[PDB]
Formats: C-alpha cells, structure tokens, sequence
C-alpha cells in the first residue's frame, strides 16, 4: 500500500550507498586507498594516480 | 670484455611484491610504538596508515 | 636467462638504505612502489629473480 513513500527512501539510500560504493573503485589507478598511493609512491607518479 | 656497451653481460635482479592482499612477513627498520586507546591517532599497520 | 633463479625472500627485516649506500646498479627502476619508500612499509610474497 505505502510503496511509492518507500520507493523514495529506498532510492535515496541506495544512491548514497552507490556513491560510497564508488570509493572502491580504482578507476584506472594503482590502488583505490589515497593514503597507500602516497606511502607507496613519489609525487611525479602519485600525482598522476 | 672488447666489444662496446649494448653487448656486455649485464646481472639483472627482479625484486617481486605484493601490496596488503595478505599478511606480511617482511618489513621495513620502522620501530614499533605502544598502543592507545579511544583516541584520535594516526595509525601504521604493517605498512597501513 | 632461461633458468633464472627465484628466491624467497620472508621472515625478516630489510634495511634498502645500504642498497643506496654502496650500488654500481646502473639501472634501479621500480614500477609500483617508490624506492625512498620501502623502509616505511611491510610486504609478503616477495621473490628475486636473478
């Protein structure tokens, strides 16, 4: 009966939970972690990461 | 030992890692530090900040 | 080159400062780590291949 209200909580939830999912993502890069591209590599090739 | 560089033996070495997939059994001089408790602190686990 | 040899390397400390201190290496190229960062880290699986 209360599906649309639901629907909305449940799209919201979801686009934050996605959006955090995001932050696993290498996209392209070495490593997803910030802080292990910086322990591990210099500034010429950390800036690129 | 006549001919020219390009051409001389040369002795290569390949060192092979892997980052954080597992524990670690090989380390850096580093000293360890005690632990504390409930509080804000800037962490390093086996090469994890 | 054929029969290269792979040795282990675990269970223990590695100071690379005395790599920099005495080298005639020529070539010290390093693809996914810095080399002034590795006395700062820990590493497992890790191989020489000569």
């Amino acid at each position: 009966a209360l599906g649309k209200l639901q629907d909305v909580v449940n799209h919201n939830a979801q686009a934050l939970n996605t959006l955090v999912k995001q932050l696993s993502s290498k996209f392209g890069a070495i490593s997803s972690v910030l802080n292990d591209i910086l322990s591990r590599l210099d500034p010429p090739e950390a800036e690129v990461q | 030992p006549t001919y020219g560089v390009g051409h001389q033996p040369y002795r290569v070495v390949v060192l092979s890692f892997e980052l954080l997939h597992a524990p670690a059994t090989v380390c850096g001089p580093k000293k360890s530090t005690n632990l504390v408790k409930n509080k804000c602190v800037n962490f390093n686990f086996n090469g994890l900040t | 080159v054929y029969a290269w040899n792979r040795k282990r390397i675990s269970n223990c400390v590695a100071d690379y400062s005395v790599l920099y201190n005495f080298a005639p290496f020529f070539a010290f190229k390093c693809y996914g780590v810095s080399p002034t960062k590795l006395n700062d880290l820990c590493f497992t699986n890790v191989y020489a291949d000569s």
